[PDB]
């Protein structure tokens, strides 16, 4: 099919089947330095995302189902519109202002789950 | 406790050196460190254009002259003293090793490495 | 000296619901796991429910598993137990007890250290 | 659950033993067998916990042990104040957390 | 019994490279990281630490 | 700030003048004295120098 | 609450609730090189710890309960003192000399577990 | 026992008990640049392998049992020869031409499994 970002204009539920396509594309002394800075940055950006998924309990997954409830105040829409009509770019704009809240909640539910699982052992 | 002026050494050590207004001054501090125990005091100063920085030999610089009249106001915040010496002690201005001018600001800071892994007994089993 | 004081109604009809509670004092409430134990009018003791010190984990005896809810609020030093459906067979004195489990980073208990006096619940 | 329904008795100063019989995948394998003392009309008090240990405030007249799949509580210098029902309980693993035996009435003669 | 923890607030003395930051200079010109206008400082309760300004790298 | 003998424009001690040294009894060591108040010093080159 | 290392003087069981606080803080040519060396080092140090957790079977976790028994010879203390009285700094000093032993044992129990889990499939 | 690559001439089933031995060995301005390039490369190579294991659902493991059937066309041998007679070097040469096929299949079975596991929740 299409490669990197070929799914960009597809709906959210049509996309998200191509997650491996994008994931794999994230990987004279002055020129050497500029090239290294570009490469170090690519690595640090990659690792920040992996660290964050680890914190949320989603390590090793591309699709991670969590236990945080969705707030209707973040986006008051039914799954049918979000997944069958909207694209990911549109969605990202729609909930941009709630991203930090959501991330904070994901971190917190994982801390509680992780401790509960210790108490059960 | 007595104060005395600097001991012999080269100009960069025996005087109070500083760079202000773009020019390098070498001031005679004997009027400040001449007392037993404890208007204004005027210290004469010499000026150089050829400067040998730090304690290096081989790299000299020429300070361009600065047009106009130079006036500088600054805060003396501390001294570097050396003890000359059992009934009396004499203190003299010293220094010349620039590291001691930073040691005086960085004294509050320490750098430590974080070591995030650790183990401890808990009452659980995988 | 510590206290556990059970409160709540003592009489319901079968098919209804009942909320019991237990106020604690004299110790750090949040440091201990807590349970409810039944004393049937003519029998002995039966364990019914257990809640973790932080309220995260709840355990029940199978006989009430789909009917009773155990909850904890560490800011008010209280437990609560919400009974539903109710059968005549659930008549008992319900005791509030401190202990039952552990907190993983502390020595275990697996026993009950402090007891309240018990609420009497009758299902008619 | 656990068993010991009959009464137990003896005169002041005599020792008495209260048994508590369970099974292997219960009292046998888990060394968490507490004992409780209940005077009628009152909430039960913890007398023994784990196997042999007692809470502060509990006299040394109360001690105990276990062997095989049976536990026991021993009361030494029996007092009139020991006339209470005694229960054993045990941690019975996960899923079935606790079980109790019926209590035994201790009669002081 | 061994439980492994990661993110434990433990540290050791160390010597590393620090970088310069700042808000036609001889020293810090553009070759300097812009500063955080609201830098953080965290008081550490109950921490005693040994310092030695004369051995400070 | 680069200087000798007198330390200029540094920080001040919060309460009292402090004396710090690697070894206060070793005459071969320098003693750093930090004031808790600044002393104002006014320096000048009172000459209208021209440049070419 | 307090941020990075604010828990340093807290007891071990009061701390270890802030593990995400510290985990997130681990992330002219000559100046460029010094800065890059500092950044490459931060990455390599991070990855060595992540590799090690992976080896021990603790990947993706901040709290990992293992199957290695505690030796009373490493520290003959009851959980009540270790978790309610001591700080993490004190603890680290107390068992510094056993760290390599413990790490070796963790590696070994994981190799055995990992093989047993293959045999069960 | 022997350290890094000491198992290289051992049979495949004699080897593969030493996986941690090799895994741990993967970790004037011009000299600085050459050294940094060597170090950045070591990191990028490491991360590409870790990313790939993540894609296949093998994150955090040294031995990962998957659900892709073995094709007799890749190597028509019985386990007794592969594991007790052959070395890993010989094996790698034998199936070199099928490596990309196998990798593609592993990626695909993971995508399907990962989605099925979402539908079950
Ligand atoms: C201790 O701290 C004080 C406080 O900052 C410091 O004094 C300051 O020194 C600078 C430089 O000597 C002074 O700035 C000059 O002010 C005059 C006033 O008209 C200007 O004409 C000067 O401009 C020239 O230099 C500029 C340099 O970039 C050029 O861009 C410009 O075109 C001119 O060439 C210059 O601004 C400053 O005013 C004083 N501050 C005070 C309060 O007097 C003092 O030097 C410090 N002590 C030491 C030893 O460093
Ligand atoms: C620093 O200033 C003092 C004060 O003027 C100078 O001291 C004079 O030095 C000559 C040298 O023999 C003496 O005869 C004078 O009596 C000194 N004056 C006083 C008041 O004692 C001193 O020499 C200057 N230092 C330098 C290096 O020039
Ligand atoms: C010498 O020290 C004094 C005292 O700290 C400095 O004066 C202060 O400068 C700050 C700068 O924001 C002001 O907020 C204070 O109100 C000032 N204090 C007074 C009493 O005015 C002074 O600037 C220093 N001199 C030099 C040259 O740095
Ligand atoms: C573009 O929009 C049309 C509108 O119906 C849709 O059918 C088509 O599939 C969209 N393109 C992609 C890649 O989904
Ligand atoms: C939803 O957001 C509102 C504020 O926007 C908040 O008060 C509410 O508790 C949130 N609900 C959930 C389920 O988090
Ligand atoms: C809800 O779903 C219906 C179709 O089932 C759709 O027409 C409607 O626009 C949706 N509402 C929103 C705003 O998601
Ligand atoms: C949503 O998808 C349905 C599918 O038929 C389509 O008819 C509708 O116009 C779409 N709405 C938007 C806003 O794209
Ligand atoms: C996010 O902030 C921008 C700021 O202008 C605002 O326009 C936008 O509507 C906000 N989005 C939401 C979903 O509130
Ligand atoms: C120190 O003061 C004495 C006073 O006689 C003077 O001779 C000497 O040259 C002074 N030294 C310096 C460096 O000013
Ligand atoms: C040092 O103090 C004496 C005391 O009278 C004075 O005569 C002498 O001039 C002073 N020296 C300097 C350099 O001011
Ligand atoms: C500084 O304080 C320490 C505290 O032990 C003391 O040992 C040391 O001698 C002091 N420094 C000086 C110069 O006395
Ligand atoms: C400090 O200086 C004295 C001077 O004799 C010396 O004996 C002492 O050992 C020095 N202190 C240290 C710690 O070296
Ligand atoms: C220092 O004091 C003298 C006293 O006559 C005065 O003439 C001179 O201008 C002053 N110098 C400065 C820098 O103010
Ligand atoms: C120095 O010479 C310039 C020449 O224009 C004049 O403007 C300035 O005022 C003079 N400064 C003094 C202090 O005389
Ligand atoms: C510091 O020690 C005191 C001693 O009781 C303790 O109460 C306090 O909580 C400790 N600080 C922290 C951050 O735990
Ligand atoms: C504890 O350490 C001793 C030696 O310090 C060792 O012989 C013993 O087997 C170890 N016990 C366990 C459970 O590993
Ligand atoms: C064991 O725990 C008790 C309190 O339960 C404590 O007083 C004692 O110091 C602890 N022993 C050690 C050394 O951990
Ligand atoms: C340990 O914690 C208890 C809690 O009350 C405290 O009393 C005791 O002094 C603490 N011991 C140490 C060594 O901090
Ligand atoms: C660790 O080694 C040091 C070396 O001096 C020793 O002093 C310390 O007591 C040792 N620690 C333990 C727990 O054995
Ligand atoms: C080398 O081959 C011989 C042949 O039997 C075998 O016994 C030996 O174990 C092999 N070496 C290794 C390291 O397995
Ligand atoms: C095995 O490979 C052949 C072609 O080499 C292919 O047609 C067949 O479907 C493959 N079998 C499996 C189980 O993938
Ligand atoms: C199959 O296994 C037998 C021994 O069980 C072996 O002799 C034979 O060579 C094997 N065939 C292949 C090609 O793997
Ligand atoms: C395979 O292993 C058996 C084990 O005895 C050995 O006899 C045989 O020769 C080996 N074959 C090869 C090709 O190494
Ligand atoms: C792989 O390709 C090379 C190319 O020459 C060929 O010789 C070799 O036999 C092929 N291997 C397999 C297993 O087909």
């Amino acid at each position: 099919f299409l490669g990197f970002l070929g799914a960009a204009g597809s709906t959210m539920g049509a996309a998200s089947m191509t997650l491996t396509v994008q994931a794999r594309n994230l990987l004279l002394t002055v020129w050497g330095i500029k090239q290294l800075q570009a490469r170090v940055l690519a690595v640090e950006r990659y690792l920040r995302d992996q660290q964050l998924l680890g914190i949320w309990g989603c390590s090793g997954k591309l699709i991670c189902c969590t236990n945080v409830p969705w707030n209707s105040s973040w986006s008051n829409r039914n799954l049918s519109e979000i997944w069958d009509n909207m694209t990911w770019l549109q969605w990202d704009k729609e909930i941009s202002n709630y991203t930090q809240i959501i991330y904070g909640l994901l971190e917190e539910s994982q801390n509680q789950q992780e401790k509960n699982e210790q108490d059960l052992l | 406790i007595r104060f005395a002026n600097s001991s012999g050494g080269d100009l960069e050590v025996t005087t109070h050196s500083f760079n202000c207004g773009g020019e390098f001054f070498y001031c005679n501090t004997s009027g400040l460190f001449n007392s037993t125990w404890i208007d204004s005091i005027t210290l004469p100063c010499r000026i150089k254009q050829i400067i040998n920085m730090w304690q290096r030999i081989g790299q000299a610089m020429y300070a361009p002259p600065i047009q106009g009249v130079i006036r500088c106001v600054s805060n003396i915040t501390g001294l570097i003293l050396t003890r000359d010496g059992s009934t009396t002690e004499t203190f003299r201005p010293g220094g010349g090793d620039m590291r001691d001018n930073w040691r005086s600001e960085l004294y509050k800071y320490k750098v430590v490495k974080i070591e995030p892994l650790g183990v401890a007994p808990t009452r659980c089993k995988r | 000296e510590v206290q556990l004081v059970e409160t709540g109604g003592g009489l319901v009809q079968p098919g209804g619901s009942l909320k019991l509670s237990c106020r604690a004092s004299g110790y750090t409430f949040s440091s201990f796991a807590m349970s409810w134990v039944r004393q049937a009018p003519g029998k002995g003791l039966e364990w019914v429910s257990l809640i973790n010190d932080r309220g995260g984990l709840t355990f029940y005896v199978d006989s009430v598993k789909g009917r009773f809810t155990i909850s904890r609020d560490n800011s008010k030093n209280t437990l609560s137990l919400q009974m539903h459906s109710l059968r005549d067979g659930d008549t008992a004195v319900y005791y509030c007890a401190t202990g039952g489990m552990s907190s993983a980073l502390q020595s275990s208990k697996y026993y009950f250290d402090f007891w309240g006096q018990g609420a009497l619940v009758t299902v008619s | 659950a656990l068993t010991q329904p009959p009464s137990v008795s003896g005169s002041p100063g005599q020792s008495v033993t209260i048994s508590c019989t369970g099974t292997s995948s219960d009292i046998g394998s888990y060394n968490y067998v507490s004992w409780y003392q209940q005077h009628p009309g009152k909430a039960p008090k913890l007398m023994i916990y784990d196997v042999t240990q007692r809470p502060s405030g509990v006299s040394d007249r109360f001690s105990g042990s276990k062997s095989g799949n049976t536990a026991s509580l021993t009361i030494s210098g029996l007092q009139a104040d020991d006339e209470a029902d005694y229960y054993c309980s045990a941690y019975a693993g996960r899923q079935t957390f606790y079980i109790f035996g019926g209590g035994t009435r201790l009669t002081v003669l | 019994w061994v439980t492994v923890y990661y993110g434990v607030p433990v540290w050791k003395d160390a010597e590393t490279t620090l970088f310069c930051a700042s808000d036609h200079n001889v020293w810090a010109t553009h070759a300097c990281v812009p500063t955080d206008p609201n830098p953080q400082e965290i008081h550490l309760e109950n921490v005693t630490e040994e310092f030695n300004m004369w051995k400070n790298n | 700030v680069v200087s000798t003998q007198l330390l200029l424009n540094g920080s001040l001690a919060e309460e009292e003048v402090m004396i710090r040294s690697e070894n206060i009894t070793n005459n071969a060591k320098n003693i750093l004295v930090q004031f808790n108040t600044p002393v104002q010093i006014n320096c000048t080159r009172p000459n209208n120098n021209t440049r070419k």
